[PDB]
């Protein structure tokens, strides 16, 4: 750790009971800053219906998320990542269900088209920030290898 | 008010009835939405109910005399 | 969260983070926005949390004011281990508290 | 108390013309503003490098029925120059050909806003007392733009191809 | 940590634990005696049922 | 120093070939640089350098109006001769310790990939103290002096520091002494949004404003040989719906902008 | 849980009942439509609504629409297009604009 | 002279203004007098129907929207009232017209560029 | 130079010789800066007659 | 407050 000058007197309630005060000078010279590395995953699996695969083609996207990604579905190395953003575009091959007669009336005028896929992409946790230093892509040797992989 | 509800207890006589007789009062104004008696002074409904209390304005009997005239005056309207 | 002192809170007041309360009072915001009408529906109002509206923090304080809040500590050893202060907001991530308690 | 405009029947010969052509698509309430938009475009780009001012200027309405579907009809108005007794001319464009022959020449004397009423007065209140019939050809707008701050009193002429 | 309304379990329909699984807190049985001594009945109905 | 952009590296937590110190140590050495910009609250500087040897501040390509204070505030260390560097150091002028981490947090422009953001302290003044001794006026021995010291980096003339202080104070010290027309009437007649032929017939009378419409006689406006007798009610629409009478003099229908078509 | 504190029973969620926010948006979906159906006609409401089965137990079709009013099954689909068109004019679809964004 | 102004406004307004002859009577003159004023000019105005069927026929072949918007976009009454006009004019089904990969000028009435 | 500037909000002149003055807003570190100078000059620099 | 303006008058110049 670090070593710095220390005065022993009561300030105005900010050294009340073993709760210490600090200056702006230690925030500017970044003398107590630390550096962490988070690990985050995404596991494309083989369901009972069909295989789940990685495509940057998602539905219901804002263009700021699709712009920071490649064409395959992997982040750019050396990006900035704000918490809650899309990193890995994942889907799941869905079957089909029914819906309420309200919902059928709404889709009948707009022509809501949906495929048989369900959006299950990966996202940053909220309340965290950071940048990206590394990716790697695993593969079972015998199943088809992606471009960036 | 914001700091004290002690004078609100030297009026009624009970700390727990105050939790009841204000809640019965404010439920006519939370979703019943009636007119308050004290001016608002930019306060939520629980604060005008306790400011109502200190001058002796909302009691257990005054919460029931206000409805019992209002019951039969409504029950003289249906037929 | 973690405690910290305050030499400027009064006794009936206490501090609270913004990010903690806006994440905690999320059912109470979605009622007030429809009474305002800037948000149109429910799924619209959830969208208007991330977009950093000045009215998000003008409905937050207006939800907060005169809505007191419990604080708890373990081990509870008697009655006075739980209390009910009033919130004050601060630009931090640690629960402020009166020193005298 | 309607006053009938001056009109005259003219036989016309072939005149080799050069200029710039383009298509357009708009309602005809602004057929007077847009035809004067392109005529302001080519007369204030010919004069800006010309030494000499010609006595006449031509505007030629043509119509192209698109071979895909006869629901939209491609229209061609073109500001184009004619031959005069001047040698040196700096101009841009490709040679277009006036589809001459039989024509009817309306003659106008008045204000610049009434040039719209010189093009508004086409289809409704006047001419079937003569009971005319329009052949295939090109409509021509004949101006005299050297002689024109009030809205100007310009001398303009239409030209409709009428078969008898 | 914070949770407004999050996830629930499957056997008892209760909130979950932690800052990890987006969990709620724990209102332990020591605190219920600390709440009974105020006589504040309604919050004890509130903090178990609703 | 506000931003740095730099080749062969995509992010500050990588490593670069041919360097002794790490990449964010170049950030922690380019912080303590000191430059005096005369006329711009934003400038740039480029650096191109090769060969083995420590790059000092003399190596960078300057401008005519960024006065350099330290020549030898050591940036890096080169160790292999074939290396080459292109860095572009953004310089702004400000105050406080906002390290543009609010600039990314108040403003969400679409940045290009490769720019590194510098944590900056704009304050030139470092350590300033005073001592008060007795100034000697012969009858007023009670008066004293104000010895004021100053220990900063460069980029400062000290008189400008003291003169700017009273510009700050007397601004607040002043405040304790001194302080204690219809829209469809102002459009063209063609832009009134009426039927097929009722309004565009009026602009060939040179009437291209609605105030000019209400100040014509109705009897002789509907007797020109271009009006039709079902256009009468749209004139009677916009004059009665707005609240105007026939021939009633409007005060000033045009602005200083007057154009037709 | 390596101290005698927690088990596998704590760590699994039952996504079965409804989401709390999404069970609220079911009613705001429903109370949208009847106001949107209020700007219509009674014979116009009765051809589009009960075909889709809104608020009815059943799903009526073009045949049970046809054999009841008179005979016609042809024009009721065309009746609903006028119930599409005036409501596709962006004047009564503002409270359909967000549920469009599902 | 005057009712020139009806010709290419009708190229622009077969759209959202539902213009009938009484709405066409907003051009200054009456219901019956605008007919013969348009007749000796042209020979053929209520042409408007052709533009409505021509003007709907930009939507079959050249935009990707299906057929139900088309019978109510360009101011026809209904999907049978469209196809009643379609079969009297083009002698086809529009499901047999757009789906066909060939398309030529049999029924599509030209616009009047007089 | 992007300073902040207060308008004098409220004066609670209860009696004449007693008073309260509020002021809002400032920049940071200025409620200490001004009022320490203001408490000093209003203690020790005035006219007087005794 | 006017005298604090008076003591800074060497520095508006």
């Amino acid at each position: 750790g670090q070593n710095m000058r220390v005065a022993f007197m009561p300030w105005n309630g900010y050294n009340f009971e073993d709760s210490i005060l600090v200056s702006e000078r230690v925030v500017q010279e970044d003398r107590f800053t630390t550096i962490h590395i988070q690990e985050l995953a995404c596991v494309s699996r083989d369901t009972k219906l069909g295989p789940e695969e990685i495509t940057a083609d998602i539905p219901n996207v804002g263009e700021a998320a699709l712009s920071k990604l490649d064409e395959s579905g992997i982040v750019y190395i050396g990006a900035e990542v704000t918490g809650g953003d899309i990193l890995v575009g994942k889907v799941t091959p869905k079957g089909e269900t029914q819906l309420t007669p309200e919902e059928k009336l709404l889709r009948a005028i707009f022509g809501e088209k949906a495929s048989d896929v369900k959006d299950s992409s990966l996202r940053v946790p909220n309340g965290v920030s950071g940048t990206v230093i590394d990716v790697q892509v695993f593969t079972r040797d015998g199943v088809e290898k992606d471009k960036r992989a | 008010a914001r700091v004290t509800v002690q004078d609100a207890v030297e009026k009624i006589g009970n700390r727990f009835d105050l939790v009841l007789v204000a809640a019965r009062r404010a439920r006519q104004m939370q979703v019943g939405g009636k007119d308050p008696l004290v001016p608002e002074e930019n306060d939520k409904t629980t604060v005008i109910a306790l400011r109502e209390i200190e001058e002796g304005l909302i009691n257990n009997q005054i919460l029931d005399v206000r409805e019992r005239q209002e019951q039969q005056e409504q029950e003289a309207a249906e037929l | 969260s973690v405690i910290t002192v305050g030499p400027y809170l009064r006794l009936h007041q206490c501090g609270l983070p913004k990010k903690m309360a806006l994440e905690l009072f999320k059912p109470f915001i979605y009622g007030k926005l429809e009474l305002r009408g800037l948000a149109t529906t429910i799924k619209a109002a959830k969208k208007m949390v991330e977009r950093e509206e000045a009215v998000v923090w003008d409905i937050l304080d207006e939800v907060i004011r005169e809505h007191p809040v419990l604080l708890n500590r373990a081990p509870t050893l008697h009655r006075l281990g739980i209390q009910a202060f009033e919130p004050v907001l601060i630009e931090g991530k640690a629960i402020q508290l009166h020193p005298l308690v | 108390e309607f006053t009938m405009p001056e009109h005259k029947f003219v036989t016309l010969e072939d005149t080799p013309l050069i200029g710039v052509t383009q298509s357009y698509s708009c309602s005809l309430e602004q057929i007077s503003d847009f035809r004067h938009e392109m005529r302001y475009q080519f007369w204030h780009d010919f004069l800006g490098n010309a030494p000499t001012i010609p006595p006449v200027l031509y505007g030629l309405n043509e119509t192209r029925p698109s071979q895909d579907k006869d629901d939209e009809q491609e229209v061609f108005y073109t500001t184009a120059l004619a031959q005069d007794q001047a040698d040196g001319y700096v101009l841009t464009g490709h040679p277009v050909m006036l589809q001459g022959g039989e024509y009817v020449m309306f003659t106008y004397e008045g204000l610049g806003t009434g040039v719209q009423e010189f093009i508004l007065t086409v289809y409704g209140t006047c001419m079937p007392m003569l009971n005319l019939t329009r052949r295939k050809g090109q409509d021509i707008e004949r101006y005299y733009p050297a002689e024109d701050d009030r809205p100007i009193n310009l001398r303009c002429e239409l030209l409709i191809p009428i078969r008898r | 940590h914070a949770r407004s309304t999050g996830s629930y379990s499957l056997v008892t329909q209760q909130p979950l634990g932690g800052k990890a699984q987006f969990g709620g807190q724990r209102f332990g049985e020591m605190e219920v005696w600390a709440l009974e001594a105020y006589g504040a009945a309604y919050t004890l109905q509130e903090m178990l049922t609703v | 120093v506000t931003e740095v952009e730099i080749d062969g590296v995509l992010h500050e937590y990588s490593t670069k070939e041919g360097v002794q110190e790490d990449i964010l140590e170049i950030l922690l050495n380019l912080k303590g640089l000191a430059v005096r910009v005369q006329g711009k609250d934003e400038v740039i500087l480029t650096l191109n350098k090769s060969g083995i040897g420590p790059v000092t501040a003399a190596d960078i390509t300057h401008d005519g109006d960024v006065e350099i204070v330290k020549p030898q505030h050591v940036i890096c260390h080169l160790t292999d001769e074939n290396a080459s560097i292109s860095m572009r150091i953004k310089v702004q002028r400000g105050r406080g310790y906002v390290p543009a981490s609010t600039r990314i947090h108040s403003e969400e422009d679409e940045r290009p990939i490769g720019r590194l953001l510098v944590d900056a302290c704009y304050s030139p003044v470092e350590r300033i103290a005073y001592n008060v001794e007795a100034a000697r006026v012969e009858q007023r021995t009670d008066l004293d002096k104000l010895v004021i010291e100053m220990e900063t980096n460069g980029t400062i003339d000290p008189e400008e520091a003291i003169r700017r202080a009273a510009t700050i104070l007397a601004e607040q010290l002043e405040a304790f002494v001194d302080l204690r027309f219809d829209p469809i009437l102002l459009r063209p007649v063609d832009d009134l949004e009426l039927t097929v032929r009722s309004a565009n017939c009026l602009k060939a009378e040179a009437i291209h404003y609605i105030g000019d419409l209400v100040q014509r006689t109705e009897v002789e406006l509907l007797k020109t040989p271009n009006l039709g007798k079902k256009s009468l009610t749209e004139i009677k629409d916009v004059l009665a719906s707005r609240g105007l009478s026939l021939g009633m003099r409007l005060e000033n229908w045009p602005p200083a902008s007057i154009a037709d078509e | 849980g390596d101290d005698e504190d927690s088990h596998l029973g704590d760590f699994i969620e039952d996504t079965t009942l409804e989401l709390p926010l999404d069970s609220a948006t079911t009613e705001s979906l429903r109370a949208a439509t009847h106001d949107v159906l209020a700007g219509l006609t009674a014979r116009e409401a009765k051809v589009l609504r009960m075909r889709f089965g809104i608020d009815m137990n059943t799903d009526y079709t073009l045949e049970e629409v046809g054999k009841q009013f008179d005979v016609t099954r042809e024009r009721i689909r065309q009746i609903e297009a006028k119930a599409l068109r005036k409501l596709r004019h962006p004047s009564r679809s503002e409270v359909l604009r967000s549920f469009l964004d599902d | 002279g005057i009712i020139r102004d009806l010709l290419i406004w009708l190229e622009g307004h077969l759209d959202q203004p539902l213009s009938l002859d009484n709405v066409a009577a907003k051009a200054g003159y009456s219901k019956w007098h605008l007919q013969r004023m348009f007749k000796d000019v042209t020979g053929h105005i209520g042409y408007i129907r052709a533009r409505r069927l021509s003007k709907s026929a930009v939507a079959l072949r050249l935009t990707a929207r299906p057929i139900l918007d088309i019978a109510l976009q360009y101011r026809f009454d209904s999907q049978q009232t469209f196809t009643r006009a379609f079969k009297k004019q083009f002698a086809q089904t529009p499901a047999l017209y757009r789906r066909s990969p060939e398309w030529s000028a049999f029924g599509i009435r030209p616009p009047l560029r007089l | 130079t992007e300073f902040l500037k207060p308008r004098l909000v409220d004066i609670e002149q209860v009696s004449s010789t007693h008073a309260k003055v509020t002021l809002e807003p400032l920049e940071r570190g200025f409620g200490h800066t001004l009022g320490n100078a203001l408490r000093r000059i209003l203690l020790s620099s005035m006219p007087g007659c005794a």
